[PDB]
RNA sequence: AGUCGC
């Protein structure tokens, strides 16, 4: 992306649905996005625990 | 809680001890309108001077007055801190700040227990407690946020 | 003339070996040195506190002219070298290597505060207090 | 280990064709054990000698010959971190650089070169442990790569034509991550030729095909970008624990 | 006058000198080139709010270098000589810093790559080594084992422990430099045996320790 | 192949860059990273290690109360090129042969190769000798 | 093995809220023998002991390797040799045109008074340093020698080249001084090309 | 220990 690229594509927002498949950098900022919910299923597992 | 360092735009200080002839001649006017006030110990406080700028977007959201501000440091700091402020008539507000000593005693007796540091280096802590510690309005420690709601 | 247009054309030599080593003698502009005002000078090598690897001591005029010390820079160059094109009665240029670059800079004739006595105590109790009156007690 | 939640655990965004996005385990370890990605490759490391060599030569002055008191407007120069000099042209002298790693004067998978003119800084780094990949040249708004190479490629059947004589004509550059910050960088040859007044015309690198950024074992997952992210990431353990 | 003392005659003079960088090899060359009274010629061409200085090197020599003029401004150059008669002077100012640009930088780069190839070739690890069987031959001892046989085997050995009376006056010569010695040092000295050196030690004299078992033996002197 | 005047078809697609996708990992295959390192871990910095700044001297104490007459011995050691021999084995009988990987986790031996130096044994006494010098591969 | 990368500072807004910010510096011979020296420069914050100046948030103090006590930076410049307070300010920051700049080193020049050569300000390191050693002049030159050899090694382990660090050291409290102003991004945790 | 399972 260019720099200073506020428009929702080179940040974040992925237009396509998963059956028209995302493109390259929709489908990375899709991992990012789904990281976030395999770390904190690790992290809250442990201190619920506690 | 709104400290007067939230209110200010900005701080100067000018060693000017000829009110009568101050170093900005466009701040001469202000200085006619106060020569009564106490004109024998002005040959008594000190020369140095502290000018401070306000921000009137500040000023009005608080819907403050000059008098107020005034009344609040004086009341706060003590008689030490003389201040006088310029006219409401301008978009912009300024406040002149000189500091009074005590008067009497400072003949130099032993060697005037201060260990005589520059009078403006006091002025710099003053000016720090007068940003950091300055309450007006501000009636507890509540950071500074306060947002209004409407509930339907 | 230069100012409109010339051309000069001189010979350059170099000497197999010189009579002596040739050294480069650096000030900061921010001194703006006039050697116009100086009238003598002493170099000695400070090595009392302890040669040819010691630092300089620059001494101009008398006791109470100016002193400065003269730094050794590490080498004269580490891939390249440095040479001197001088101007000869002939007519002709004359180039001369660099031994070593000495970095030289100003000391002052009497200032020395000096830590030795109980200052750094003072620092303990340094609420900055004072400043004038500790440089009168001295 | 064992007690500690932390950003260093999410996938970062540096890591864009340098580490595989979605391979690394489900356990407590997740995300702090990466897996490399298919193009990445990894310095070996070099001796900075040459470079401040050539760059001595020339017009790099050296620190304690320059006048402190008139550094303003110069740029300062690093090596490996390191404070080498100043500079008053620094736009000649990174094209002239550059131009010497297309035509191999310093090694390629080594120097990494970058310039930051916000701050007027221009770092260099040769040492060993920095992740870069390989991709495209694009020049004058459009691909440097022709078909020609291509040619030689198919010869490599029977001719001595290789990847490394691709690089040699400077067709492809090694970017590490800190270099890949400052270029603009096309995802497809598609995209930089259609463009006219679709979005930009700067770029300086393409990339040599977009599903390399996977790692290894999410090349196997089919079709990869129509399933849910974590999805994937179960499948790149699994298929690390199949037989056969 | 004294060799403490800096010559300001120079100086005094106001004389001016150029300074020019140049790259090691043009320098190399002139160090080969050794007293042939030359290693090239400085043109100076001058015109209307602009000057071009080059230099040329000697075609002797050689089996255009243009100059780039530096700021000085910054810097407060000057030059003092140390003469091999050990006498200082203060030779001149540095009025202008100029650099000595190659003709090519670009083609130039060949022969640097050799250049630096030549300088800098430390042909390392390199070629493995194939195979090899020399954890070396077994004699009969160590070679220089047997040296240290052969200087056993030379005269010293046993000692001379006859004669009681000039090992007696030993002692006494020994008492004659200082109070006190290491029982080392005294059969160093003697070239006795321990057990008799000590034997007269207890006959004709003391001993007193210090920190450690460190002792020394003393012909009580009074 | 190419001149870049009489070309006017620069297109190339998906078909084309496998090709030279292809030609990467034809060139350097999965693994590279760990190779290349330990390559260069002996290509360079086993031999940079050993060539390093420690010659070791040692001088034996002499003249030991008495003495006079000359020779405290004085002996240095330095190191110079390393060999590395291909991976060898020996049997209990003493003699050395090649290994090969499949043999060495059959038996469970450690797949290794013998690490040879040159050392120098160097003396320049006080005065009566200097140039006896002596090389060894060990 | 993933690391943090040697011979490069960056700036760091930790936990303490008594450090406002720091600048750290690992500066291993990634090519030597393998040590660390992690020099710190850090800018202390919050407080200002009484009518001390109103504001300590700017007293920027050094960490060094092998001292068991922090001194502030214009010490080791002291240490350097380069009394002239111009000099220093000419290493630290050489644009002296910005007075926004001047004033926020000021107080750490006001600290530096009680100090004013390079011997005893040796004297100081080595004290504040080492073991207790009333020798003074071995405090000195053990002092000296680690300021040679182990405040950032990657600039030089030699005299001859004591100058080159002195600029580095003053670009640390120069880039430092930039995030201060906050004209400078505070630099992330765990960007790539910052990995090893 | 680390890998790993849910």
């Amino acid at each position: 992306f260019i720099k200073d690229d506020y428009g929702p594509e080179s940040r974040g927002f992925v237009e396509n649905s998963y059956l028209a498949g995302l493109t390259p950098t929709e489908f990375f900022f899709h991992a990012m996005g789904g990281r976030e919910g395999l770390i904190d299923t690790a992290v809250k597992t442990a201190e619920t625990g506690y | 809680h709104t400290t007067l360092r939230k209110v200010t735009a900005n701080t100067a200080i000018y060693y000017d001890p000829n009110p009568q002839s101050t170093v900005v001649a466009e701040d001469q006017e202000w200085v006619n309108v106060y020569y009564e006030m106490p004109d024998f110990d002005v040959a008594r406080i000190s020369p140095w001077l502290l000018r401070v700028e306000l921000d009137r977007k500040h000023m009005t959201d608080r819907k403050l007055t000059m008098e107020q501000i005034a009344e609040k440091i004086n009341a706060g700091f003590g008689d030490d801190l003389n201040c006088i402020f310029n006219d409401d008539n301008a978009e912009k507000l300024v406040l002149r700040i000189r500091i009074m000593n005590s008067d009497e005693n400072k003949m130099q007796e032993e060697e005037e227990v201060v260990d005589k540091m520059d009078d403006d280096v006091f002025l710099r802590c003053i000016e720090s407690n007068m940003l950091t510690d300055m309450t007006l309005q501000g009636i507890e420690q509540i950071s500074k946020v306060y947002m209004h709601l409407p509930q339907t | 003339g230069p100012s409109s247009q010339n051309v000069t054309e001189y010979v350059v030599r170099v000497p197999k070996n010189t009579t002596k080593k040739y050294n480069i003698m650096a000030f900061n502009a921010a001194d703006k040195v006039n050697f116009a005002t100086w009238n003598q000078a002493r170099l000695e090598r400070d090595l009392s506190n302890k040669p040819e690897d010691q630092p300089w001591l620059l001494r101009v005029n008398g006791k109470s002219g100016r002193k400065f010390k003269g730094i050794k820079k590490g080498g004269v160059t580490e891939n390249t070298s440095y040479y001197i094109f001088t101007q000869c009665p002939d007519g002709a240029f004359e180039a001369f290597p660099v031994h070593n670059w000495y970095n030289f800079t100003p000391l002052a004739r009497h200032r020395t505060l000096t830590a030795e006595e109980a200052e750094e105590e003072w620092e303990r109790r340094n609420k900055v207090l004072n400043h004038f009156s500790i440089m009168q007690q001295r | 280990r064992d007690g500690k939640l932390a950003k260093p655990r999410q996938l970062h965004n540096t890591l864009w064709g340098m580490v595989c996005p979605a391979e690394t385990p489900e356990g407590h370890a997740v995300g702090l054990v990466k897996n490399l990605a298919l193009m990445a490759y990894i310095s070996v490391g070099s001796q900075p000698s040459p470079i401040l060599e050539f760059l001595e030569e020339w017009s790099m002055e050296n620190l304690e010959e320059i006048s402190p008191a008139a550094i303003a407007d110069a740029t300062k120069i690093f090596v490996n971190g390191c404070w080498v000099g100043i500079h008053k042209d620094p736009e000649q002298l990174m094209n002239t650089l550059r131009k010497l790693r297309r035509q191999m004067d310093i090694i390629v998978s080594e120097v990494s070169m970058i310039r930051d003119i916000r701050e007027r800084e221009i770092r260099i780094y040769t040492d060993a442990g920095r992740i870069c990949r390989p991709l495209l040249i694009v020049e004058k708004q459009k691909l440097l790569l022709k078909k020609r190479h291509i040619d030689q490629l198919k010869e490599r059947e029977y001719n001595n034509y290789s990847w490394q004589d691709l690089v040699a004509s400077g067709v492809v550059e090694y970017i590490d991550t800190l270099e890949e910050e400052t270029v603009m960088l096309a995802m497809t040859p598609d995209d930089l030729q259609e463009k006219e007044v679709a979005y930009c015309s700067t770029y300086t690198h393409c990339e040599i095909h977009p599903s390399m950024i996977l790692g290894v074992c999410a090349s196997i997952i089919p079709f990869p970008d129509h399933n849910q992210s974590p999805r994937n990431t179960y499948q790149s353990a699994m298929g690390k624990q199949a037989m056969g | 006058a004294e060799r403490g003392e800096l010559d300001l005659t120079g100086a005094k003079q106001n004389t001016g000198v150029w300074l020019v960088k140049v790259p090691k090899y043009l320098s190399q060359q002139w160090a080969k080139a050794s007293g042939r009274g030359e290693v090239g010629k400085l043109r100076i061409a001058k015109t209307q709010g602009r000057t071009e200085v080059s230099f040329t090197l000697n075609e002797d020599l050689a089996n255009e270098h243009p100059f780039v003029l530096q700021s000085v401004g910054g810097q407060t150059l000057t030059v003092f000589t140390e003469s091999s008669s050990d006498k200082l002077s203060l030779e001149g100012i540095v009025v202008q810093r100029a650099e000595c640009r190659p003709a090519a930088s670009e083609n130039y780069m060949r022969l640097k790559r050799l250049q630096i190839e030549e300088s800098s070739k430390p042909v390392r690890l390199s070629q493995q080594l194939d195979k090899v069987v020399t954890t070396n031959y077994k004699p009969v001892a160590n070679h220089q084992y047997n040296i240290e046989y052969e200087r056993k085997k030379k005269e010293d050995g046993k000692r001379a422990r006859a004669d009681k009376q000039h090992v007696l006056d030993m002692l006494f010569s020994a008492f004659e430099k200082h109070q006190y010695y290491n029982l080392k040092d005294l059969v160093d000295i003697t070239k006795q045996p321990v057990v008799y050196l000590k034997e007269i030690l207890k006959e004709i004299g003391v001993q007193n320790v210090k920190g450690i078992h460190k002792n020394t033996w003393e012909l009580k002197p009074e | 192949y190419d001149e870049d005047d009489d070309e006017i078809t620069p297109d190339l697609w998906q078909e084309a860059c496998w090709i030279v996708i292809s030609s990467y990992f034809d060139e350097k295959g999965l693994v590279r990273q760990q190779l290349d390192s330990f390559d260069e871990f002996i290509q360079m910095s086993v031999q940079r290690i050993v060539e390093d700044a420690p010659p070791i001297d040692l001088q034996a104490e002499a003249q030991h109360a008495s003495g006079e007459v000359e020779e405290p011995p004085r002996y240095l050691l330095k190191f110079e090129q390393i060999y590395l021999s291909k991976p060898t084995h020996w049997e209990r009988d003493g003699a050395p042969s090649p290994m090969m990987p499949n043999e060495a986790r059959l038996r469970n031996l450690t797949y290794s190769a013998p690490l040879y130096v040159d050392i120098t044994k160097t003396v320049i006494k006080e005065g009566e000798e200097q140039l006896q010098t002596q090389h060894q591969k060990t | 093995q993933e690391k943090m990368a040697t011979n490069t500072v960056y700036v760091f807004a930790k936990k303490d809220s008594k450090y406002a910010y720091t600048g750290e510096c690992r500066s291993c011979l990634e090519n030597s023998s393998r040590p660390t020296s992690t020099i710190w420069v850090s800018m202390l914050a919050r407080g200002g002991q009484g009518a001390k100046k109103s504001a300590i948030g700017q007293r920027i103090v050094a960490t060094l390797p092998y001292i068991k006590q922090e001194v502030p930076i214009i010490i080791v410049f002291r240490a350097l040799g380069f009394v002239s307070d111009r000099d220093i300010l000419e290493h630290i920051i050489y644009d002296f045109e910005d007075p926004e700049m001047m004033e926020m080193v000021k107080p750490s020049l006001d600290e530096a008074f009680v100090i004013q050569e390079q011997n005893v300000a040796l004297n100081f390191i080595g004290s504040r340093g080492a073991k207790p050693g009333v020798t003074k002049e071995k405090r000195i030159k053990y002092a000296k020698e680690v300021l040679q050899k182990e405040m950032l090694p990657h600039v030089g382990v030699s005299d001859f080249c004591e100058t080159k660090k002195a600029y580095f050291l003053g670009y640390m409290v120069h880039r430092l001084l930039l995030a201060a102003l906050g004209r400078r991004e505070l630099d992330d945790r765990d960007h790539y090309g910052n990995k090893r």
